């Protein structure tokens, strides 16, 4: 890649990952060796090619990539070469790596590399873009913030026995088993506040585990309040539909509503909720911006409004102003789209299902079904105040969504295109003479 | 003669001098009254701080006698009246009854000086004045819940102190042990202890040896009902300071969410959806997610104008038609004007549809593209104004109210658009300024020549009577 | 007489009903599991039952002394009550809760608490009282902390009476779960079997632990229910403070909804600080004061003949007052009170400025406004409260010198409250009253005149012609029309 | 959400015996006691115990025994994780809940907060303050909070028709105007009715009121009472209906458009209003009924003998701009 956009480019969203394991290694990494004093040679052998690793990682993100970094200017995006890394190495987050591969045995010689913590969170934010349900990766992001404050808490307390003494007292560490998970269930027991532990005896530990236990109580408060925040944003949608039907039930069961009628509601009501995922869209359309909501429009209705035969030669604009008009509307088996001697004021377009158009001399019989994409009654919007009847019965065939622009939307429309609704009214004129 | 002004600086900095002291009397009047060490060992320290805080609690009575109120909106500074306002109160019982001495009932004992407690009500209203002063609203937020559940605990540490007193220290093994003894018997091991103690228990975690007598049985058990509420009180402010921090994110996400399932429903295009997608992550991103209409609904109306004008009366300003423009009409139409976003490679407008609005470029670059769209006629920066001729409503010219040129948005763009409609609202008030906007309409149609001026007096607007005038010739 | 339900008096006897039904909730369980409890104070639970028991009885005879509302008004017929409560369910709880076990008293025992478990039916009766306090109480989010509490300790008894009631089945001082022996030096007593019992509740019930481990198969059942009631009822208190804690916040940003983001905005759009500075010391003084913002939001709440009374009450006194609306009907009048809106001015801001369009009619709820002069130092006169101005602008009487812009300049002194009646909403009002019209035009001459600006040479110059005008169009429309009638 | 915890409880239990197996019964403190001891061994101790130290252990409340290889050790600690995640689920899950069961009450007592804070403020008399009070009482206690156009809004117009059919239909085609009407024009009157909840005492309309509205009783008495209150003329029950000939805009009317009559709530009545703007609406597409309505009308005011005005009288509000159009536009 020339140049890296970083909303987009998931080899960047990958290399970012990387990253953050560089930075996640040397977090963890520094406490255990500033508080335990002796490892085995085997794991120095490993521990410091992986320090090496983790600092070629650091280099090549603060020389390539985020030098090769795209970025928005004034609302123009810069590709530049020169300008892009002129935009990095002007910046915090030059600061920020620069400072971090800072070079200050010492455990805390490496003490700088914790301040790579601005591609944790932008590669969290890149996360949340890409992944749809992302209370998963936050409740995974909590456990790891527990786990490490837990490792925290196991290096402190291996630091605190250590200084005092090895088996000085019951409280501190004896030095029998393995240090690190001996100090965890320390470090585990103390904050949860699970208690069951030596008591302490000195000074110094009694007050080291008044703060660890007052850490603890405020941690546990944290991840509480982290899963009722998931668990709130999880079932928001199930617990606003509940209650919208709860409501229409409530109200159907005060009006005393005959139980088809009741068993009508319920069923769009099932249906649309396990379709859509909304109850109504008009409702999300309204919060968009205006050329958004106009090209999801565009998008999903002008290809079949264009092909109406009613509006050839009418404007783009009036055309697009009926494309925002337009309504969804969900119609359940066997209802009624149009019957015979009805008012028509309405254009129907087929979004999905079939309509039937029942006739012959029994009646009920069906002469044509109209699929998706059809539409039908365009020719009841030209007429005049109850100019219009239907003249057949049109019947959905199984639960058909219907888009449809009542006439008086059109007529709201046409008095900003004089051109247009003149030519509309001679269309109407040639339609009535031709037919007659 | 000075009044204090509540709303001011000098009042919120006199909030910080009366409430150290106030702070001061609820956390160290009780541990002196409990650890006897304290008070003996530090009784130098006491004279001072004593002395020092009942000065600023004599002090605070003449500020409350000299702090004015708003009366029909007005500040009263008559120290008649102020000090009417303030002694019939019960704040003047509670705040006299802080400061009157116990001489009558040891006097140096901690014990007579606990009517200072009284005096709580500066303390809660500093923290009250400091919410609202403060950047960080949720780190002293949470700043101020460890203070309340620390003073609450260190209370029950000098009460638990107290008990074991009075019951015997180490006559059974629930109380504080033995203070004969060397390793209890200081004052650094009695407090954190006591404290240690306090915290186990308010906290719900135990860890404590269990009670023995009948009395401390109630006391544990008042202390474990009393820490329940403790805890829950914790997990509700810091739960429900969790969820005002992600509440914007959370708002959008499901606005998000909401907008990438209608797609995949409605079967919306890959290069549709895809775009809409990476507008959304610009918005965030670059934050502007938030309406201006909606943020400054909450101002009122006179001052919501002076931050509409302040932005946008400067690019205005320096359109053409309106540059003789009376400055009262210049003021309507900054309020008219309503923003607009658009994303890379959107049309603003195409050759030969209808115009009915004017835009000015607050951010972004636009281009007059050819038909093509990759041909750019011109360059159109920041503050360039387009549209002009449309909004001036005059009868159809030989080009007409259609555009003539396809103006394309390179980038992210925001607009600023005044419609038609909304021109000729505004301009009803003022029928001079339609005369001279109809002018610069003119005369710009002169600049380039689309008619002649008398061809363009049948366009332009007469006079309703001149109009009948004209037709009074063809009547006869 | 015939209860209220929505009254004073029916809401007390719900309160009083509470302590019947608390009383056997609480005691007859303790009476059941603590024996050393029913047989020491034998004679205060004969007095106690027995007023329990009048009470109860007591309630019944409420029930049929309380009205209900059937088309809106309540029915006070002693024989429609009466036939209404026998068919519901809660008559049959009433009878139950109150059922005679004396006959079968003596077998089980001379006095015996498990007979009265039968009392427990009455619940429904203390939810009630609970439900209705919450409705009219001051303090909702105190009470519900309060209720909250009860149910704690409650559950937290009953679980002390059942580790009793097991200990002893199991033997007392078997092992370290079950509650000591008696012969121990302070376990024979009755309160320290109540005080070690609560108290081993209360560390499980809490998430305390600290506990003796059990030895059978009877107390670790006992353990393992015991812990999972400790985890669901701590969710619970968790959950329920959560929402007081949530409401609470809430609730006070309810009445400030945005002052961070007006704060942000203004960063982003680099107001300048002096007027940044103007939005900070307003949204302190709404802090401080304690003033609101969205009155018209508030009052959307109300039904619409509720929210024009409550409208009518605030504002018809001080709208009578005004000259032109004198001579107005009360009918009138109280559609020109819903058209109000309301202005708030910060100290030294201009309401209006000589030279400025005025089409909007200004009335003082409070603060004071000044006629400042044109440099502004100088005021000529200051309007208080109640007073009004622009009276005259919103009428548009032909003829006047007015030439439809301010005459002077109005300048706010402090923070002054107006509600202002534009132009535009007095028009449609007017339209429903086409006469009410010309006695405020003709009101409309009287003011101009008396302050000589109506010169009445030039106001029937525009009179005239238009008199003429209308004279020659009904003209022109007979000659269009006599055109077209013979041009056909 | 309890089933799923015993089901974790019960799977803890398990592998605590398993491992105790895998170790070895009795080996040291931590592990299950042996086997082989009749005092350990049988099914019921070892499947209680083990559900006792799974219960113990994951909820983290009591104390377990404390164990003594690094093998025990993080057994324990990832039960105290695993606990720590189910716990922190628990108090999710159940203060959701709690959440949605009270925010009914909550979004309503701020309703009441919002209003008593406007009352103080504005210096509401207590006689009208204690009115309003008495109001949100009565929605509270009948459970009429929520707003009837709010609940409806996500319906369909079909939907919405066959709803508003069976509450309406009956009642409005008692009307005697609408004795005739189309079957399509009554879908479209009941769909613009307008619910209305008067308290007790209040007035629906005085004489010398203007009226543009129709109210249809469905529920409540209404009284028509004197210019004193508590004289009444008649009485008006539910699925009664008045001010019908208001919404008809007749040509010629004594009345012109006011109320004749004094109507009063004499309890909580629920009243559905029908608009003249939105007769006007409904009648756009079925001309000929709105003829016919027109005509009824006209005839109901002639036996009241209100009928006959304005022979001569007419009203013309054209503005000069508007009377130049047509000049301008005949002579094209
Ligand atoms: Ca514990
Ligand atoms: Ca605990």
């Amino acid at each position: 890649p020339q140049s890296i956009d970083p909303l987009t480019n998931l080899m960047y969203v990958l290399w970012l990952f990387f990253v953050v394991m560089a930075w996640n290694w040397n977090c963890w990494l520094i406490p255990v060796r500033w508080a335990f004093p002796y490892q085995t040679p085997d794991n120095i052998h490993h521990w410091l090619l992986m320090d090496y690793l983790c600092d070629l990682i650091y280099f090549l993100d603060i020389t390539v990539f985020q030098t090769r970094l795209q970025f928005v200017r004034g609302g123009d995006i810069i590709t530049d070469k020169k300008d892009m890394r002129n935009n990095y190495l002007k910046s915090r987050r030059f600061k920020m790596d620069l400072l971090s591969l800072l070079p200050l045995v010492n455990p805390l010689l490496r003490l700088p590399r914790c301040l790579k913590y601005m591609a944790f969170f932008e590669f969290n934010s890149r996360l949340e873009s890409i992944l749809s349900k992302a209370y998963v990766y936050r409740v995974i992001r909590t456990t790891a913030y527990l786990l490490y404050s837990l490792h925290l808490n196991s290096c402190l307390y291996y630091w605190a026995s250590a200084y005092q003494g090895l088996g000085s007292t019951h409280w501190v560490y004896d030095g029998v088993g393995n240090s690190y998970i001996r100090c965890y269930y320390f470090a585990v027991k103390t904050l949860i506040t699970i208690g069951g532990l030596p008591d302490p005896k000195t000074l110094f530990e009694i007050v080291f585990q008044l703060l660890n236990y007052f850490t603890g109580v405020f941690a546990f408060s944290v991840m509480i309040g982290q899963m009722r925040d998931v668990v709130g944003a999880a079932t928001a949608g199930q617990t606003y539909y509940r209650s919208c039907m709860d409501s229409t039930v409530k109200y159907m069961n005060f009006y005393k509503i005959p139980k088809s009628v009741q068993n009508r509601v319920k069923t769009w009501y099932e249906y649309t909720w396990h379709s859509q995922g909304m109850l109504d869209e008009s409702e999300l359309m309204v919060q968009l911006p205006d050329k958004m909501r106009l090209d999801l429009a565009i998008d999903v209705n002008y290809n079949i409004v264009s092909k109406v035969a009613l509006f050839q030669g009418c404007d783009r604009q009036m055309i697009f102003d009926m494309l925002k008009r337009l309504r969804s509307v969900v119609y359940l088996p066997n209802d009624y789209v149009c019957k015979k001697g009805e008012i028509g004021r309405e254009m129907y377009i087929i979004q999905a299902g079939q309509v039937q158009v029942l006739g012959g001399p029994d009646g009920k019989s069906v002469l044509v079904t109209l699929k998706a994409g059809s539409v039908f009654g365009e020719i009841s919007l030209l007429a005049v105040g109850g100019g219009n009847r239907r003249t057949a019965n049109v019947v959905a065939h199984g639960f058909t969504n219907l888009f449809i622009l009542d006439k008086k939307d059109l007529n709201e429309i046409l008095v900003h295109y004089p051109e247009s609704q003149k030519l509309l009214r001679k269309k109407a004129r040639r339609m009535l003479r031709s037919n007659n | 003669l000075f009044v204090l002004d509540p709303a001011g600086d000098w009042y919120y900095c006199w909030l910080f001098v009366i409430a150290m002291p106030v702070l001061y009397n609820w956390c160290l009047l009780v541990a002196r009254a409990c650890f006897s060490d304290l008070q003996k060992g530090y009784y130098l320290v006491w004279l001072v701080l004593d002395y020092v805080s009942d000065v600023v609690y004599i002090a605070d009575l003449f500020i409350r006698l000299r702090t004015g109120f708003l009366e029909q909106g007005l500040l009263v500074k008559d120290t008649k009246k102020l000090r009417d306002n303030y002694i019939h109160t019960l704040q003047f019982k509670l705040d006299v009854a802080s400061i009157i001495p116990t001489d009558l009932i040891d006097i140096h004992s901690p014990e007579v000086r606990f009517n200072r407690l009284l005096h709580f009500a500066r303390m809660f209203e500093f923290f009250d004045r400091t919410e609202t002063r403060t950047n960080y609203p949720n780190i002293f937020r949470i700043s101020n819940l460890v203070l309340y559940i620390l003073v609450i605990i260190h209370w029950n540490a000098c009460i638990y102190y107290a008990i074991s007193k009075s019951i015997g220290f180490g006559v059974d093994t629930w109380v504080y042990p033995n203070i004969t003894d060397p390793e209890y018997g200081y004052l650094a091991r009695e407090y954190i202890y006591c404290l240690y103690w306090s915290t186990l228990t308010l906290t719900t975690i135990g860890e404590t040896p269990p009670p023995v007598k009948d009395e401390e049985y109630l006391f544990v058990i008042f202390d474990f009902l009393i820490g329940v509420l403790i805890f829950a009180t914790i997990v509700g402010n810091v739960g429900s300071m969790i969820s005002n921090m992600n509440a914007t994110r959370a708002e959008f996400q499901a606005k998000i969410d909401a907008v990438k399932h209608y797609m995949q429903f409605r079967k919306v295009s890959k290069g549709m959806e895809a775009k809409v997608i990476r507008w959304f992550d610009y918005l965030w991103t670059n934050k502007k997610t938030v309406d201006e209409r909606e943020i400054l609904k909450n101002l009122p109306a006179k001052l919501r104008a002076e931050i509409a004008i302040n932005v946008h009366l400067s690019t205005l300003k320096k359109v053409r038609i309106f540059h003789d423009c009376e400055a009262g009409l210049l003021v309507e139409l900054v309020l008219k004007l309503r923003p607009q976003v658009f994303s890379p490679g959107d049309y603003i407008c195409r050759k030969g549809d209808i115009g009915k609005e004017m835009y000015i470029i607050k951010e972004g670059k636009l281009a007059v593209v050819a038909d093509d769209g990759v041909t750019q006629y011109a360059l159109l920066s920041a503050g360039s104004c387009f549209g002009e001729i449309s909004i001036l409503n005059i009868k159809g010219s030989k080009m007409g109210n259609r555009r003539t040129a396809n103006i394309r948005s390179l980038g992210y763009s925001d607009l600023f658009c005044l419609s038609k409609d909304d021109l000729m609202e505004a301009v009803t008030e003022y029928p001079d300024a339609k005369k001279v906007l109809e002018e610069r309409g003119r005369e710009i149609l002169m600049k380039e020549g689309l008619l002649d001026e008398n061809e363009v007096a049948t366009s332009m607007e007469v006079d309703v009577q001149e109009k009948l005038g004209q037709l009074e010739t063809n009547m006869e | 007489p015939v209860l209220d339900p929505s009254g004073d008096y029916y809401y007390w006897w719900l309160n009083t009903m509470v302590f019947p039904v608390m009383y056997n909730l609480i005691i007859l369980v303790c009476r059941a599991c603590f024996p050393d409890l029913q047989h020491g104070y034998l004679v205060a639970w004969l007095v106690l039952d027995y007023t329990s028991d009048l009470l109860y009885l007591l309630d019944m005879v409420v029930r049929f002394h309380t009205g209900f509302l059937e088309q809106g008004i309540l029915v006070v017929d002693k024989g429609r009550i009466s036939s209404r409560y026998v068919r519901t369910w809660s008559f049959f709880l009433d009878l139950a809760s109150l059922m005679p076990t004396d006959v079968v008293y003596v077998r089980l025992g001379p006095h015996t608490p498990t007979l009265r478990l039968n009392r427990f039916l009455r619940a429904p009766r203390l939810f009630e009282a609970f439900d209705r306090t919450e409705t009219r109480t001051a303090y909702p989010n105190a009470f519900r902390i309060a209720k909250l509490m009860l149910y704690i300790f409650v559950v937290i008894h009953w679980n002390s009476c059942l580790y009793f009631a097991l200990s002893r089945y199991l033997g007392f001082g078997r092992d370290a779960w079950v509650y000591p022996d008696p012969a121990q030096p302070g376990f024979e007593r009755l309160r320290r079997q109540y005080l070690y019992s609560f108290y081993f509740s209360t560390l499980i019930l809490t998430t305390v632990g600290d506990t003796p481990p059990p030895a059978r198969e009877e107390e670790y059942l006992f353990m393992v229910g015991d812990f999972l009631l400790a985890v669901m009822g701590f969710a619970t208190i968790m959950g329920s403070m959560s929402s007081v804690i949530y409401n609470m916040n809430t609730a006070d940003a309810a009445f400030y909804p945005d002052h961070a983001l007006v704060k942000k905005y203004m960063k982003l759009q680099h107001v300048n600080r002096k007027l940044e500075r103007r939005v900070i010391d307003w949204y302190q003084h709404l802090q401080i004061n304690k003033k609101m913002t969205n009155e018209v939001a508030i009052l959307q709440h109300l039904p619409e003949r509720l929210r024009a009374e409550v409208a009518v009450s605030v504002h018809l006194s001080t709208l009578s007052r005004v000259q032109i609306f004198q001579n107005c009907e009360a009918s009138l009048l109280e559609e020109l009170v819903l058209k109000l809106q309301p202005q708030t001015y910060s100290p030294g801001e201009y309401v209006c400025r000589k030279g400025d369009i005025g089409q909007e009619m200004y009335i003082i709820r409070e603060g004071q406004l000044a006629v400042v002069a044109d440099d502004g130092i100088t005021q000529y006169a200051v309007l208080g409260a109640g007073l009004y101005f622009g009276e005259i602008s919103i009428i548009n009487i032909k003829g006047n010198m007015s030439g439809n812009r301010r005459t002077a300049n109005i300048k706010s002194l402090g923070y002054s409250d107006l509600f202002c009646l534009s132009k535009e909403d007095l028009r449609e009002v007017l339209s429903e009253y086409p006469q009410a019209q010309t006695i405020m035009e003709e009101k409309g001459r009287e003011i101009l005149l008396k302050m000589n600006k109506l010169d009445v040479n030039a106001e029937a110059a525009e009179i005239a012609l238009q008199e003429a005008t209308e004279s020659r169009l009904r003209g022109l429309d007979q000659q269009l029309d006599d055109l077209q009638t013979k041009f056909a």
